[PDB]
RNA sequence: AGGUGUUGGUUGAUAUAGACAGCAGGAUGGUGGCCAUGGAAGUCGGAAUCCGCUAAGGAGUGUGUAACAACUCACCUGCCG
């Protein structure tokens, strides 16, 4: 569902915001992860002997503070019988705010994509490690693994591991004992491995494709012997699948206990795709500054003299751009109007004055400049396609161009 | 395009030289026919002019010399090269 | 269909006939489709075109001169896109009507010209053009800041020349109308005789 | 680069014409069926693509 | 220096993607200031399209609304302040009274292109179909009211 | 599965009231018709698909653009028989 899924994503990131800025006291903060496989029975266990051993903490406030706060999670997870598909996030504890304040909280959900971490804190604040670079860790790669004895597809997330499909046949022999049965007998055995490897050719598009599209951004094909070098280099192997095969494994295992060791055999393939795909789009802007037809934007004035008329296609963006978004809004006249600033007119300028009636200019409250281009990204074009400045081209791209693009469609006529 | 063909006629009319078309190095000889009259025209620069009294000695004549001109191993949308046929009628006017 | 069409067009030529004994005869060298009814909204309550094919026109004529000999006068007078706009109240008020009423644009790139045609000085507004395929045809001007301001006065179009290819295509850079398109009359039927 | 009226004189021969789908030929604009036997006188044609 | 330019803007309420400014911007005016140029001036058409006139001079631009055939059809059939999710045909069908479209062939006559009141309803009718209604009868029955006896000036 | 080689057959339209070539002059406004879309000026798209004017011009045959512009063809005209 479109609308079952978008309304869970960026609503939960905004919680996420709020709780991290938690801001306490003392050492009373469960921090807590559980992977979907576990029990919840031997997690009731481990937190009966934290309840004795708990008071024993010499100090009055910090004892108390956390023995409240530990038998109020022991009846959170009473009610899961069970621990779901995904997991179960657990943030308890006391917090402190605005106007010396004291509000006690205590938070279960189960989250968004299956999740494998385990942890337990308890610090002055609230902790997220595991939830803002797996849940934001997106692509996804494919893992087949070859070999006469089977065959599995299984997917890799960042730190997850499905079992997809898997399929044994029974190969024959190599070695001949004949004359001339011994010549076709070579034919009508190697006959034998090609509706195999083609019955693995067919069985990915089964469980590897979706809406003229592979749900994937890259491939893995593993095996030993070379089974994959018949599978990965065939004419019955599929263009668009045969271009993503990123890597030709050669191992020791195969089944279930060598699909994990295709995993720490590529930990330095793995990590090198997104370097590729922001190459190539830092590599294709300096192509248009090339040829002589005239199709590309500089600036934050340029940019938007050319984006509320014909909007960009791929609005080019470097994350960590430091001007932000105030609205200036005036005394008398009431006249407002939307503008953005540069390093030192941000902080102290008192040039913002009404100057045609001659009054005071105040300017209400800020808005990030990455965070308001998401507030209208399908408004103004459509892909919010944001780079990043690490590479051989993306290095020179920030200080070059002050970090914005915008690959325009039409000949646009600039004047300057 | 670039390098001017340069057309230059013997024999008061029957052979015919063509040097320098594209630059190449090789000098192309055409024999027009017996009973047909070639030349240089008088009010206009590179114009070939082709008279006689048959129309067929005459007009195969015509298709020799714009048949040494045909452009090989590339593409002829492009380089547009070459003598090709102008106006046609007759050599005295009623 | 064209069975049932011309029924109705007979029994009104029989009809436009003895209610306009007075007529004209016009044809239509450039003259368009927006300009027609511009000049519909003219002489609507006194004026009623009427265009027609030849032998449509031949063949009505011919149940006409039993009852009316006068009509005789008309089987030689049709040539070009003849059309017949009717008249009764006044033929020195309908024809200088469409005398200061002529609906004006920019010449056809092949009609002659009715006027030896004099060219002054003159100013475009563009930027840099060319004067590569100007200095052929004969009048060797000056790119005087920006806009060229003619030099010489040589005529370029006169009294029977066809305005061809070569002169036609380059007066579109600079942008002008030398006559005004409208229909020029041939021939004035009054009362059952022709009179000018 | 070139004369703007000697280029209709230079292209007539070799950019405004018509292809056979079936046998690659080159006939003259107004066709309808191609010439040749090789490919029985179809008349699945085709124009001749532009340059840019 | 007068130059008169047409803009289909989006009328009563602002838009999003404002293609304004190839026009408006090698000349002068700001590409903020003409979207809620016409928010006012239009005033209560809401959100028709009307092609709005410009006095462009060397001082500043003079707003006045251009005569029209869709625009005076969705504002007679009445509607309250309405929303931009839009359901499948936003299109209506109720029944127009024959007091405005008589009213509407006064306002057709200083246009001026037409012969009389007999065939300039017959074209106010036409312009009525295309966003669908009806008045005691489809423009079948049009063809058969008006002769004889209809409402004609 | 195909052919404008040539040859028999079947049905239905276009014509001396001037067709079929070819060779010439028109191919409109309300109108930029409304729902969608950043635009739908007739030309991806969606169902709906009218009249003032006429010798004739269709709520449109294709080529072309971000929207058009700009150039054809439906339908009629002069020559010709």
């Amino acid at each position: 569902s479109a609308a079952d899924r978008n309304v869970e994503i960026w609503k939960i990131k905004k919680l996420i915001k709020s709780l991290e800025a938690a801001r306490g006291n003392g050492t009373s903060m469960i921090s807590l992860i559980i992977p979907p496989k576990d029990q919840i029975s031997r997690v009731a266990k481990m937190l009966a002997d934290e309840f004795g051993t708990a008071s024993n903490i010499k100090s009055r406030v910090n004892r108390l503070s956390v023995l409240g706060a530990i038998t109020s999670v022991q009846q959170r997870l009473k009610l899961y019988n069970k621990v779901p598909p995904n997991g179960l996030v657990v943030y308890c504890g006391t917090i402190v705010t605005e106007e010396g304040k004291e509000k006690k909280v205590n938070i279960d959900f189960e989250p968004f994509k299956p999740i494998n971490t385990s942890l337990y804190l308890c610090d002055n604040k609230f902790h997220t490690e595991a939830l803002t670079a797996l849940l934001s860790d997106d692509s996804k790669f494919g893992f087949i693994v070859i070999d006469g004895s089977g065959a599995l597809f299984g997917t890799l997330q960042g730190n997850t591991r499905e079992v997809l499909h898997k399929f044994t046949v029974d190969l024959p022999k190599k070695h001949g004992r004949a004359a001339q049965s011994a010549l076709r007998f070579a034919r009508l055995r190697m006959e034998k491995r090609h509706n195999y490897v083609r019955k693995v050719a067919e069985t990915a598009v089964q469980l590897f494709i979706s809406g003229d599209k592979v749900n994937v951004a890259g491939l893995v094909l593993a095996g030993s012997a070379d089974f994959k070098t018949e599978l990965s280099q065939s004419d019955m192997f599929d263009q668009r699948l045969q271009s993503k095969v990123l890597k030709l494994v050669d191992i020791s295992y195969g089944g279930e206990n060598g699909f994990n060791q295709a995993i720490e055999l590529s930990t330095e393939v793995l990590s090198n795709v997104k370097f590729i795909q922001e190459k190539k789009l830092i590599g294709r802007y300096f192509d248009e500054i090339s040829q002589d037809t005239g199709k590309y934007c500089f600036g934050v004035e340029d940019t938007l003299k050319a984006l509320e008329m014909g909007a960009v296609e791929i609005l080019i963006v470097y994350e960590n751009l430091d001007i932000m978004r105030y609205v200036l809004h005036c005394q008398g006249t009431e006249e407002e109007k939307i503008l953005y600033l540069t390093p030192e007119q941000e902080k102290d300028k008192s040039h913002f004055t009404d100057k045609e009636t001659g009054q005071e200019h105040e300017l209400i409250e800020s808005m990030p400049l990455l965070e308001w281009f998401a507030n209208n990204y399908k408004k103004f074009g459509a892909t919010l396609e944001i780079v990043t400045d690490k590479s051989q081209e993306g290095s020179q791209f920030v200080k070059g161009f002050g970090g914005i693009g915008g690959i325009l469609r039409y000949r646009v006529d600039f004047q300057g | 395009a670039h390098f001017p063909i340069n057309v230059v006629i013997q024999e008061n009319g029957s052979l015919v030289e063509i040097r320098n078309f594209l630059g190449e190095k090789y000098i192309r000889r055409v024999r027009m026919r017996p009973g047909v009259a070639c030349s240089v025209s008088q009010a206009q620069k590179d114009e070939l002019v082709l008279e006689g009294n048959d129309i067929e000695l005459v007009s195969n004549s015509a298709a020799l010399i714009q048949q040494a001109t045909t452009v090989k191993n590339k593409d002829i949308r492009k380089f547009l090269d070459g003598i090709y046929v102008s106006e046609k009628g007759t050599v005295q006017q009623a | 269909d064209r069975a049932t069409w011309k029924s109705n067009y007979f029994l009104k030529i029989i009809q436009l006939l003895d209610d306009y004994p007075k007529c004209f005869i016009v044809g239509a060298d450039n003259v368009g489709s927006k300009q027609m009814q511009q000049i519909r909204m003219s002489l609507r309550g006194k004026a009623v075109v009427l265009m027609g094919k030849n032998t449509m026109m031949r063949k009505a004529i011919r149940g006409h001169l039993e009852n009316n000999p006068a009509l005789e006068k008309l089987l030689p007078h049709i040539r070009g896109n003849v059309g017949f706009v009717f008249t009764k109240e006044d033929l020195t008020e309908i024809r200088d009507m469409l005398l200061a009423n002529k609906v004006p644009a920019a010449a056809r790139a092949g009609a002659i010209a009715p006027c030896e045609v004099t060219v002054p000085a003159q100013n475009t507004g563009l930027g840099p053009e060319k004067t590569s395929f100007f200095q052929a045809l004969g009048i060797t001007t000056k790119i005087s800041r920006g806009t060229i301001e003619i030099l010489s006065d040589v005529q370029l179009i006169k009294t029977g020349d066809k305005v061809g290819a070569s002169e036609a295509t380059l007066l579109n850079m600079l942008n002008i109308s030398p006559f005004s398109f409208g229909l020029i009359i041939q021939q004035v039927f009054d009362n059952g005789s022709i009179y000018n | 680069i070139i004369e703007p009226s000697l280029r209709q004189l230079a292209q007539k021969y070799n950019c405004d014409k018509m292809i056979c789908r079936k046998c690659y030929a080159r006939l003259h604009p107004r066709a309808v069926n191609c010439r040749k036997k090789k490919c029985g006188h179809t008349n699945n044609l085709r124009p001749k693509k532009k340059v840019k | 220096e007068i130059k008169v330019v047409y803009l289909r803007c989006t009328g009563g309420e602002v838009g999003a993607t404002s293609a304004l400014a190839p026009k408006i911007g090698p000349l002068g005016l700001s590409p903020k200031k003409v979207g809620d140029d016409i928010a006012k001036a239009t005033g209560d058409w809401k959100g028709l399209r009307i092609t709005v006139k410009l006095t462009i001079q060397n001082r500043q631009a003079q707003i006045e609304v251009v005569p029209s055939a869709s625009a005076l059809i969705i504002k007679a059939l009445k509607e309250p302040p309405r929303d931009r999710k839009k359901q499948k045909n936003i299109k209506h069908s109720g029944n127009i009274t024959f007091d405005e479209i008589v009213n509407i062939a006064r306002q057709m006559r200083h246009r001026s292109l037409a012969r009389e009141l007999s065939g300039t309803i017959k074209e106010i009718l036409g312009t009525a179909q295309s966003v669908g209604c009806n008045v005691d009868g489809r423009h079948p029955h049009d063809i058969i009211d008006d002769i004889n006896s209809g409402a004609v000036e």
